[PDB]
Parts: C-alpha cells; structure tokens; sequence
C-alpha cells in the first residue's frame, strides 16, 4: 500500500515530479509540488502509525 | 441467422507497454465471457454501436463502415475514407461507389485458419486488432485463448455507427463489446495467457478483489450494496 | 548518493518541419459556429519562432509553460482556427462561462495547451461590413468539451408549437457579426488559434527542437527518451519485446526497459546505487576516532 | 425534527400538515461464501444487514 | 463524535454538499468540495486510529 | 408570455424563460401610452425623443 501510494495525483495534474517540473515554470509548480507533499506525508504517517 | 456463445474470446492487449510475470488489471472495451454471438451466413446493415469482434471461420474481404465512409478491402489493401455512394449490394466481382468528390486520406498498403477482428473509435481513431490462429474444428468458436495484438492506428475521426460485409462471390460471428473490467495474466515471455472477467459470477469478483487466481477457504468482502 | 556522469538526450531523425504558417497567416478562416481543426503530426516543431517576434495580442498557455515548448514531445498537436468577437478574446478559457462559451466553443475543464489571437482589424473590417461571418445564440442545452453542431432549425420557446414557421416566441438560431471598420474595440473582430494536444497517448513523433547525443551504457547518467526524463544505469538486456511495444514496467509500475527510437534497441534501466551511512564511535572521551559503514 | 446528533429523523408536510418519518434506505455489504477454488466452484452471497 | 463532525464548515463556505452544488460553478466548487473531503477523511482516520 | 401576442416581449440580461426562478426584490411599475414608431425607441443604449 506504501508504494502503490505514490502513483495517485493527490490533486495535482500527474503523479511524476520529474514530470511537473519538464513543463511548468517555478512560479506556477509550487502550487502542485505542494499537493504531492501534502499526499505523500499524510501516507507516511498513516503507515508508521500503524 | 442462428446464435452461439463465445468461450473466453477476444481480449487484446490494451496498452504498449511491456509487463512480465504481472497480475494487471485493466478497465477498456472488452467483450464479456460467454457472451451471445450471431452466426450469419452467406449482409445486412450490423448496427456499430461501440465495437465489433469479427470472426469468420474460412471469401470475407471487406469491412464498408460509416454512416449512411471508410473503406478497408483486399492489389492488396485500400484504405480510402471519403465520401461514397454506395449501392444496393456493395461485392467484389464490383460497383461499390459513384465517386470521391471531396476525398480525403488514403492508405494504399504494399499491392483451417482463424480470423479475429476488433474495431474502435476512440477520440479520432480507429483501431484494429487481429490474430491469425490454425484450428481443426469446423465453425463452433472454440475453447482457448487467443490475444489479439494491434495491427494499424488509423488518425480518421469519423462518425461510424453501421457497417456492412463486403462478400466476395462463408459463416461470420458479429459480438458487441461492453465497458468491462478485466485481470489479465501475463507469463514470463509477455504474453497474455489467462484473464478474469470480473463483472461475471461471484467467485469472478472474489479473485478479482484479491488479485490472485485462486481462492481458499473463507468468507470474503467482495462489494457494497 | 551517486551523482550523474554526463548525459544524453535521444530523439527520433526526423526532417520534416511542421507546417505552422499554413494555419495562422491563411487567406481567409470560418465563422466561430463551424471551425476546423488541422491535425499536426510526424514533424519537427518550433514554437519559440512563434512566440518572439510578431505581434500577438493574447498569448496564454495553460497547463503547460510556453517558454519550455521546445523540449518535450508530443501526440498529435491539434489546431482550431475562427474569428472572434473582441471582448469575447477572453471567453475561451477553461470552467468560466458565456454565450459563445458554452454555445460555440466549450474547452474542456483540464484542457492542456496555448491560446493565440491576434489583431485582425485590417483585413477582416470591411467597409461595408464582413456579413459572412456569423454565430449563433440559440440551443436547447449546452455544449461538451470539444464539441461542434452545424445544424440550424427554427428554435421553440414555451408555448405555441413553431415547427418552422420562424414567428412568435420563434427565431433564426443564430446571427451575424457586421464588421464596420470604425467600430470601438469591444466590437472589432479578432482572429483566434486553439493549440490543444495530449501527452500520453502513445509514442508519437511530434518533438522541439533538441540534437541527439551518443549512447552510453553502464554509468549513473541523465538520460532523456522522448521526453521520459531520469537518472539511471542503462545496460543491454535480453527480454523480448513484442514488435509494437515500446516500453517497459514491473511489479510497481516503474520503468524498469526502453526502447531508443533511432537504434531501436532494448536498454533496461536501474536507478545508481544508495543507502544510508552509518558511523561507529568509541565515544568521544577515549579517542577520536570512527568507523563508516555503508548500508546498502 | 432531530433527535440526538443533528440527523433529521421526522419532518412535517407542509400542505397537509402531517408528520412524517424518515429512514434511511437499505445498505449494507456483499460478502462470498467459498469452499475453495481447488475444492469446487460453488459458492453462496450473504448480503450483510 | 464521528457522526457529530459532519456538520462543520472545515473551511468551507457550508456543510451541506447540496448548496455547495448548487450555489457555484463547477470549477470553482471543486476546491469547496476538496476542503470538505479532506476534513472528512482526517475525521475518519481518528476514529480508527483511537 | 401566453397572452393575447405582446408585439415587444423582449427582456434584456436575463432570459423570460428564466426569470420564474430567479428572486428579485421590489419591482417598479411603469405604465404608459405611446405611438406605434415610438415604441423601437424605449430600449437601453438608444437615443431619439
Ligand atoms: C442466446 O440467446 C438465445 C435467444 O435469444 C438463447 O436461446 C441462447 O440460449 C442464448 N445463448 C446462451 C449461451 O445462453
Ligand atoms: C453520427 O451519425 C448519427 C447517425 O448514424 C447521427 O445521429 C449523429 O448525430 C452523428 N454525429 C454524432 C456526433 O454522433
Ligand atoms: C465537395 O466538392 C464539391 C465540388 O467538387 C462541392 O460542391 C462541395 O461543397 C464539396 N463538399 C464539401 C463537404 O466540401
Ligand atoms: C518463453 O519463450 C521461450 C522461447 O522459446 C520458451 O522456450 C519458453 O518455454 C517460454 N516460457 C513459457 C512458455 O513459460
Ligand atoms: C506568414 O506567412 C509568411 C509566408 O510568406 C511567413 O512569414 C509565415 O508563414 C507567417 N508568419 C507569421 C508571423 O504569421
Ligand atoms: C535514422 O533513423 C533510422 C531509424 O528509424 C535509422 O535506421 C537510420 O540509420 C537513421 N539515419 C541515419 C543517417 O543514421
Ligand atoms: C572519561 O574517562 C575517564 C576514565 O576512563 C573518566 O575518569 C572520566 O570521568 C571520563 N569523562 C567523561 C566526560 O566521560
Ligand atoms: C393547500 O391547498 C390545498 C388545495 O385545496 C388544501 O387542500 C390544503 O388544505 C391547503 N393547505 C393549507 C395549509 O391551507
Ligand atoms: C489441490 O488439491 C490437490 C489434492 O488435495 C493437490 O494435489 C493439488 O496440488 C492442489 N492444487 C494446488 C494448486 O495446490
Ligand atoms: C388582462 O390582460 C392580459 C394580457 O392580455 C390577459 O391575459 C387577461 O385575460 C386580461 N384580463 C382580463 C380580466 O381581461
């Protein structure tokens, strides 16, 4: 579940950061970065939790 | 016009990647197991409603689709997709059309057996799939599995909503494929060798939420009601 | 961590430069009602050369930066071309709302691409004023994403049934523009190009402008596959790829294969090695000294 | 009306002046019943509440 | 508490979806209907974790 | 709108089929007798006497 939680888009426009970052400049990616961080610390402190 | 039931017929593969050794699950167009095909003999108009699984047991050269226009025939292929007037009885002797006033792109190709056929339409394409398979048993569509690869990506986008058989002066089997779930196996080589269809039976659902082929004893969660 | 070597970059040998003045300076467009779509594709684009210079009133690429369009590669880059009214320049944008909005041209909500218009009060303000152009105002119900209709009838309001009779509570559906070359600017025509394309469709060709670089093989390097950008080792492997697949993945969904579009060979790719580093000390109040241990 | 937590639970007709309960439809969660795949393929459904 | 906590703004301009559906446009709406969805799995992970 | 054919049922801003739904507040009244030709003129953004 960890890794297959790393394949959801949370939001933003594509679950790839290497991807957001080939097509948007740096004004308008940190608003999409963010929604990725967001996503991905939640899954993490479900999983060390559990 | 009699009817028969397909046995685990007509899956293709979906994408373009490559997998091995994977459980994959996919949500396309397939045609659902031990479905109901007509078995024609020898052409109406066969309504096109999303797409068409084709086989003929062989005389069968032509594919006319549109509306009331693409063209596949067998020189060795034409694909021109342009207006047309079509006849009463569109064969190959040979009057199929009037003229291409307006015509538009057109794919000359280079100028015991199974055929299997499955056409889309999908944002602007059209797809065609095939698998040329021996066999030794007269008509009867048989029990096996056949994948069929992609063949040609036609860039038309056209409103295709019935198609005819062009006959060549014969049994062919039309089914309609439905937006289905499946759970494909692939092996180790990267073909496809056993698939699930999960929207069938109950134990269908129950492998399918495992994703395994095998279930042991238990009682499971499958859905919601 | 292991830093990159060097890198690479490998794009398909293609000649042909796509055909862009074909569609924006032609001789004359279509109304906003019907407007046709050029389908681009199995070329080398430049959209840089159509960014500078010119003169372009609106110029606004959404989803994607129109700075780094020269990059990455594409699936058939697709064209719409109409004339516009002036203040409605602004209408064609994803969500929001308007008449011709949702009765002429409805994008989608996450539509990806760039919107060009420019000043065409020249050749398209007649004196007389342009009655060839036209739109309409009048539908049952709104458009989809992508959508065009064509037909006209004679539209029904309420009671007393029309079935062509164009009369009370009937009207023509839709109306003409009039050009007149003194008009203000919210009413001087304007001249509109759509540039919509998808990303991951298949393997296209339509790729920027970038020159191609050797192959290099067993070192932690930058790679750059039709747009698939990461780090990794590519070595020369021997699983067998049906003819028309082109990549590759595993358990987890990651690209584990590839196939390069000029050689057309099969590379697979592993990610340079890591771990964490880890240090034994004696505690510093005997000795000084330390011990790393690589982990992994 | 409400009753402990906010949820509405009768409300009143307000062209005839009657008052009328509400409950909620019927959910709930398919469950199957299998003595193994290797043993046979005859299974049972239990639908939950 | 769990069936008491569907009743609260978490950001947003009301609890009830309804009005949020039927009071603005789609593309706006999404990010009304974000914040509520978000206030509600954050109210169902509590709940299993307790 | 199902009346005895008024000539002029043309609303500005908002669709006739649509105002049934919206809430106004407080609606003005004007009522008045004018000549056949006149009548083009009482519009918003027109001039005439
Ligand atoms: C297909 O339908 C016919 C009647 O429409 C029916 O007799 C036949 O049993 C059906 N096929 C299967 C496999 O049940
Ligand atoms: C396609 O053809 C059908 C008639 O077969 C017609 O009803 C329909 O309007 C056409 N266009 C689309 C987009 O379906
Ligand atoms: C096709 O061409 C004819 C003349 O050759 C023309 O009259 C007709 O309008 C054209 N049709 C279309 C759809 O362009
Ligand atoms: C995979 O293909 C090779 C090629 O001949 C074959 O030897 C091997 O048996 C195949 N693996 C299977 C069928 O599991
Ligand atoms: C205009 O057309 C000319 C062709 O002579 C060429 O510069 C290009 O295709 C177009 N340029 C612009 C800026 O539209
Ligand atoms: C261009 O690419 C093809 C592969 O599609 C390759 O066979 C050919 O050699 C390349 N051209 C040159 C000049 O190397
Ligand atoms: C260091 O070790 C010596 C003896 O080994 C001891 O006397 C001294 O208190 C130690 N100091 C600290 C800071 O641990
Ligand atoms: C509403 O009108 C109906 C129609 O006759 C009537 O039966 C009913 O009593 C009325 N309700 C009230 C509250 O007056
Ligand atoms: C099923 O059970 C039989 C005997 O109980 C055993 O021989 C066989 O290996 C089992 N099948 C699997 C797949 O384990
Ligand atoms: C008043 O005028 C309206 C508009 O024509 C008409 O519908 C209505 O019947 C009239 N009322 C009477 C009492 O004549």
């Amino acid at each position: 579940t960890l890794v297959k939680q790393l394949s959801s888009n949370f939001g933003a426009i594509s679950s790839v950061l290497n991807d957001i970052l080939a097509r948007l400049d740096p004004p308008e990616a940190e608003v999409q970065i963010d929604r990725l961080i967001t996503g991905r610390l939640q899954s993490l402190q479900t999983y060390v939790t559990q | 016009p009699a009817y028969t039931n397909s046995f685990t017929r007509g899956v293709y593969y979906p994408d373009k990647v490559f997998r091995s050794s994977v459980l994959h699950s996919t949500q396309d167009l397939f045609l659902p197991f031990f479905s109901n095909v007509t078995w024609f003999h020898a052409n109406p108009v066969l309504p096109f409603n999303d797409g068409v699984y084709f086989a003929s047991t062989e005389i069968i050269r032509g594919w006319i689709f549109g509306t009331t226009s693409l063209l596949i025939v067998n020189t060795n292929v034409v694909i021109k997709v342009c207006e047309f007037q079509f006849c009463n009885d569109p064969f190959l002797g040979f009057r199929v059309y009037s003229s291409a006033n307006n015509c538009t792109f057109e794919y000359v190709s280079q100028p015991k057996n199974l055929r299997e056929f499955v056409f889309k339409n999908i944002d602007g394409y059209f797809k065609i799939y095939s698998k040329h398979t021996p066999i030794n048993l007269v008509r009867d569509l048989p029990q096996g599995f056949s994948a069929l690869e992609p063949l040609v990506d036609l860039p038309i986008g056209i409103n295709i909503t019935r198609f005819q058989t062009l006959l060549a002066l014969a049994a062919y089997y039309v089914g309609y494929l439905q937006p289905r779930t499946f759970l494909l196996k692939y092996n180790e080589n990267g073909t496809i060798t056993d698939a699930v269809d999960c929207a069938l039976d109950p134990l269908s659902e129950t492998k399918c939420t495992l994703k395994s082929f095998t279930v042991e004893k238990g009682i499971y969660q499958t859905s919601n009601f | 961590r292991v830093q990159p070597t060097e890198s690479i970059v490998r794009f398909p040998n293609i000649t042909n430069l796509c055909p862009f003045g074909e569609v924006f300076n032609a001789t004359r467009f279509a109304s906003v009602y019907a407007w046709n779509r050029k389908r681009i594709s199995n070329c080398v684009a430049d959209y840089s050369v159509l960014y500078n210079s010119a003169s372009f009133s609106t110029f606004k690429c959404y989803g994607v930066s129109p700075t780094k369009l020269n990059d990455l590669c594409f699936t058939n880059v697709y064209a719409d071309s109409f004339v516009i009214r002036g203040d409605e320049v602004r209408q064609i944008a994803p969500g929001q709302t308007g008449k011709i909005a949702d009765y002429n041209y409805k994008l989608p909500d996450d539509f990806t691409g760039c919107v060009i218009a420019w000043n065409s009060n020249n050749l398209d303000s007649k004196v007389g004023g342009n009655y060839n152009y036209l739109y309409r105002l009048f539908r049952k119900s709104n458009l989809k994403p992508f959508e065009r209709d064509i037909s006209t009838e004679i539209y029904q309001a309420g009671s007393t049934p029309c079935n062509g009779v164009e009369g009370f509570n009937c009207y023509f559906p839709l109306q003409s523009y009039g050009f007149q070359p003194t008009y203000g600017v919210g009413y001087q025509p304007y001249r509109v190009v759509v540039l919509s394309f998808e990303l991951l469709h298949a393997p296209a060709t339509v790729c920027g402008p970038k020159k191609s670089t050797n192959l290099v093989k067993n070192k932690c390097v930058n790679f750059n596959f039709n747009g698939l950008t990461g780090t990794g080792v590519l070595t020369e492997s021997n699983k067998k790829f049906l003819p028309f697949q082109q990549f590759g993945r595993d358990i987890d969904d990651t690209t584990d294969a590839v196939r390069d579009p000029q050689t057309l060979e099969i590379l697979d790719i592993t990610p340079c090695s890591f771990g964490g580093v880890s240090v034994i000390t004696p505690g510093t109040n005997t000795s000084n000294q330390v011990a790393v241990l690589y982990q992994g």
